[PDB]
């Protein structure tokens, strides 16, 4: 939406409109605000629908966590599901013959690390010094709330030499109402605030900070700046939100498709 | 570093040999070729841009690294392919992808992200991944062309590793370029 | 989604996995299909929400139609609504003073033609000989159905010399279930069939035909959509483009028509 009306694509046509026709356009602008208000109620119902479906998704996500952690064994029906699709003529058989079973290998190692770094947007945020930290990721979950309106993403870490936290939490507070100061701009839920999490780093493991020479501490590039959210700092919030949306909406529901790399981009 | 170009190598194969396949083992070798040539080109472009002005890797630094790594005739054709893709990308415009704007199959966006991630320089210009994608695509197309020829000379429709081996070792410039891999 | 499993981004890593770890991934692939099935139920619930919200959206759209047709006069509140946002100083005053009222200009001429042609995708479908026909467009409406699943778009035309039809209707039959032969590819409702409408052209006015009789480029080929599999190559892409155009009109243009009329919505 272009707030500067003089930059409107059809401004010259609007300016030339007779006055009585201009006032009809003014009525449509007023009606447009009412349409957007109804849209705001629609998105609120969808948000409640997403909350309602957490209980329905929960058992498939729980079983995936147990499989990844090695806490339950695949069934006969699960073994009979092809690991990849579109393999013809003994290709699937040879795939299963490529590596003998290893009883020392438990669960699926580096499942979430592999899934996160195969998504192109999240891969850009993952630096090399984040890779061994994300190896300790055992689960990634998300839940939404009605009051305060928003959602969180939680990253569960096994005991690791990098930080003491078991769970790193990222929370987004969302606004579902149109801005009363700019009602025509509303195009869905928008971020009011992002709340991160204090990471209890062990000595010398904080890859998110580095000193520069007076001596001052500055931000270093790392995925774990996801948990310390903020002129152009407002776009940085939008990029942070877009990464949060990708994890919640795309990666978490289809994690194994990113683990295998069956989901691809061509941007 | 372990990056997969299999989907893009496959689409190049269908342009070069429409009714020819490639085995998974031969695809892994093709990925090793592209990754190794990428790392050598980027490392040389990084050296030329270590104390560049603004430490910028542009199409200039890629082109110079292309001339250093690639042998004679391979370098001239890769250069011509690089300038053509940059020229087409500069005058290009549903939202089209960067590779389609450059007329390429190899991923311009991902190569831009890999160049930025590797910290080869402070800034990576938009023309550098376009030029680099065209060079890696040309090299893949040349290898796939001769491997596909060796495949059907062996009365096969699927490129096997030995077809990749003979195609490289029997071409003087491709053999010198990919000997170490 | 990469249907050719050998082209998966992480195929070599998958291939190197020990057999017992591979079988755990196969359990995740099976679980992923169950997750997608629940996601399909989510989209069905969203569809029901869209149908439920029609009664509230329709009254704002009905009032807009009456304003465009000149059947009701703008109220004081509507006149007091700025025609555009972001106007400084005397720019809004000068705008209203820029063109004298014309009592012979009734309603808002070319409202839907301008709105449709300001959207980039729909503009590509509008040829120059379609422009005077779309000038007679008085309203564009949309409604969704549960059984059969889909939606329709209705184009209301004032009496015009091109065709006798008052309403041209485009209907899409949608599939909300995953493909049982390829369950992992499901990413929302997908088009099964598009059904158009027979246009009763007056003599020599059929801009969709040319003598050269062969098919001519025209927006009104929207009402002779491509056929599906059972009604017959690359006709499946033609069906997707037609569906994508239908989606743009229903989801984007219709709810925010005046913002495309003014050009306040830009890409």
């Amino acid at each position: 939406f272009q707030h500067m009306g003089l930059l409107s694509t059809n401004f010259d046509m609007i300016q030339a409109l007779p006055l009585n026709v201009k006032q009809r356009v003014c009525a449509l602008k007023n009606l447009q605000m009412k349409t957007i208000q109804i849209e705001s109620d629609f998105y609120k119902r969808v948000h409640e629908l997403e909350i309602e479906f957490e209980g329905k998704f929960k058992s498939t996500f729980d079983q995936r966590k147990a499989i990844v952690a090695g806490e339950v064994e695949p069934t006969k029906e699960q073994i009979d599901t092809p690991i990849l699709e579109g393999l013809e003529g003994d290709q699937l058989a040879e795939l299963y013959k490529a590596a003998e079973a290893d009883p020392s290998a438990k669960g699926i190692k580096d499942f979430w690390l592999t899934a996160l770094r195969t998504h192109d947007l999240v891969a850009e945020a993952i630096e090399e010094h984040d890779v061994p930290i994300l190896s300790y990721l055992t689960d990634v979950t998300t839940a939404a709330s009605k009051d305060p309106a928003g959602f969180k993403i939680e990253f569960h870490f096994a005991t690791n030499p990098y930080f003491k936290n078991q769970v790193l939490t990222k929370t987004y507070l969302l606004g579902f109402d149109p801005d009363a100061e700019a009602p025509l701009q509303f195009d869905g839920p928008h971020v009011i605030r992002a709340v991160g999490d204090t990471i209890e780093w062990e000595d010398g493991k904080n890859v998110t900070k580095k000193a520069v020479k007076l001596t001052k501490t500055v931000k270093a590039d790392s995925f774990f700046n996801f948990f310390e959210p903020p002129e152009q700092a407002e776009e940085f919030l939008e990029l942070d939100y877009e990464m949060g949306q990708a994890i919640r909406d795309t990666i978490i529901p289809r994690a194994v498709l990113f683990y295998t790399g069956e989901l691809q981009s061509d941007d | 570093r372990k990056e997969s170009y299999s989907v893009y190598i496959y689409r190049v194969l269908k342009q070069v040999h429409p009714d020819t396949g490639v085995s998974s083992k031969a695809m892994s070798i093709m990925n090793s070729f592209v990754n190794d040539v990428f790392e050598r080109i980027a490392a040389e472009a990084s050296r030329l841009a270590h104390y560049n002005k603004r430490s910028t890797i542009s199409s200039r630094e890629i082109q110079t690294a292309v001339r250093l790594i690639l042998p004679g005739e391979l370098a001239k054709h890769a250069v011509s392919e690089g300038t053509k893709a940059v020229t087409k990308y500069t005058s290009s415009k549903k939202a089209k992808s960067r590779s389609s704007r450059a007329g390429l199959q190899f991923p311009v966006g991902r190569l831009h992200r890999i160049l930025r991630k590797g910290n080869y320089a402070q800034r990576v210009g938009a023309g550098a991944p376009v030029y680099l994608a065209a060079v890696l695509e040309y090299l893949a197309a040349e290898v796939l062309e001769l491997a596909g020829n060796a495949a059907r000379d062996n009365k096969k429709t699927r490129i096997a590793p030995r077809h990749l081996q003979l195609a490289v070792r029997n071409d003087e410039e491709l053999n010198k370029l990919l000997a170490g891999v």
